[PDB]
């Protein structure tokens, strides 16, 4: 829910496919 | 059972009932008349109107499921029972049958069904109703006449400028990216995004964005469209503009669909599956797309030696949404 938290999960998931 | 006529107020007795849906948000049955009827039961607060009932009363379109009657039951507690027109099949079941058979849905059926979806969205948005649950399971289809009807208006809401609305809405595979980003000021263009996902699913034989969570749903979109730019994020949720997201290259649109997928079908998909909601095609604009040019040709018929369903019987209200597209929507003939 927290944008800081959500962005970090999105970043970490996005780097796992990069 | 005494029930009020759907479309003025108003004696009903039904047979052959069966439970075909359970869980929260209500329970769904089927009934007989000598016709076929659907029943949906929800718990209703006696102090407020039922949102879906008022939505269903307001609408009248050939591509919208018909509200035949409605009646109340106590249970002890008030339960609203919606008497709905029965349609033998859903788009989900037809698509699942083709995939289970390891076959591709013929593009004409995809053309016929998608046009009626976009037409229905044009109508409901004109009446100020956002479906918010556009998915193949909610698309009724007749196997023979190939008419499509939109149903399950339980999630439907009139989005008023300035009123916050729930972000966690729609089924996940068809949820617009701005909803995943937690936007509360979203508009009815989320229905267009879900319609784009339905179209891509019919061409691909599988969902285009198969997320297993909210985060990975946005990952699945990025793997196709690429990482949205900071400006695209600003129109979705400006709270996310200043994060540095990894830049994923967009998979070429021609490389995500099968070899024999029509070029214009891919073009329509790219025009609806846009990060910026204002860049998505209006539902009438999608109807005017060249991908549906076959349905307007003089002589096109259904594969099962039957005529095309009603597709051009636009009402005066329908003719008034976007006047410029009406040259395409109604061909020279008719
Ligand atoms: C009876 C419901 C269906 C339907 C399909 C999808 C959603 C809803 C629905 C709704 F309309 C209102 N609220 C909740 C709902 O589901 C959560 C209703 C129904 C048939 N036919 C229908 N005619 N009218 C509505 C429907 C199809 F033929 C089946 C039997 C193959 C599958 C089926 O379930």
């Amino acid at each position: 829910l927290l944008p800081q938290k959500f962005a970090e999960e999105l970043i970490h998931r996005l780097e796992a496919v990069q | 059972v005494v029930a009020t006529l759907g479309q003025p107020e108003r004696e009903v007795a039904y047979t052959d009932i069966k439970v075909i849906g359970n869980g929260s948000f209500g329970v769904v049955y089927q009934a007989r008349l000598r016709e076929l009827v659907a029943i949906k039961k929800v718990l209703q607060d006696k102090r407020f109107k039922n949102r879906e009932l008022q939505i269903m009363r307001k609408l009248d379109h050939c591509n919208i499921v018909r509200l035949r009657y409605f009646f109340y039951s106590s249970g002890e507690e008030l339960y609203l029972n919606l008497v709905l027109e029965y349609v033998p099949e859903t788009v989900y079941r037809v698509a699942r049958h083709f995939t289970k058979a390891k076959l591709t849905i013929p593009i004409l059926y995809v053309k016929v069904y998608m046009y009626q979806l976009f037409r229905s969205l044009a109508y409901i948005h004109s009446q100020g109703v956002c479906h918010r649950d556009i998915k193949p399971q909610n698309l009724l289809v007749d196997p023979d006449t190939a008419v499509l009807k939109l149903c399950d208006f339980g999630s439907a809401k009139q989005l008023v400028r300035g009123e916050p609305n729930v972000s966690y809405i729609c089924s996940r595979y068809y949820r617009a990216p701005e909803l995943i980003f937690g936007a509360t000021d979203y508009t009815s263009s989320i229905d267009v995004w879900s319609a784009g996902c339905v179209l891509a699913e019919l061409l691909l034989g599988q969902p285009i964005f198969p997320g297993d969570s909210g985060v990975d749903q946005l990952v699945e979109i990025i793997k196709v469209l690429g990482t949205p730019t900071r400006e695209q994020i600003r129109e979705m949720n400006p709270n996310y503009t200043e994060f540095k997201f990894p830049q994923i290259k967009a998979h070429p649109w021609t490389k995500v669909f099968k070899s024999r997928t029509p070029p214009e079908a891919i073009a329509l998909c790219s025009s609806l599956l846009e990060y910026t909601p204002s860049s998505r095609l209006s539902p009438l604009e999608a109807c005017a797309h060249s991908f549906f040019d076959e349905l307007r040709c003089l002589g096109t018929q259904l594969p099962n030696n039957r005529p095309l369903p009603p597709l051009f019987n636009f009402s005066a209200g329908e003719l008034s949404i976007q006047p410029s597209l009406n040259a395409i929507l109604i061909p020279p003939h008719l």
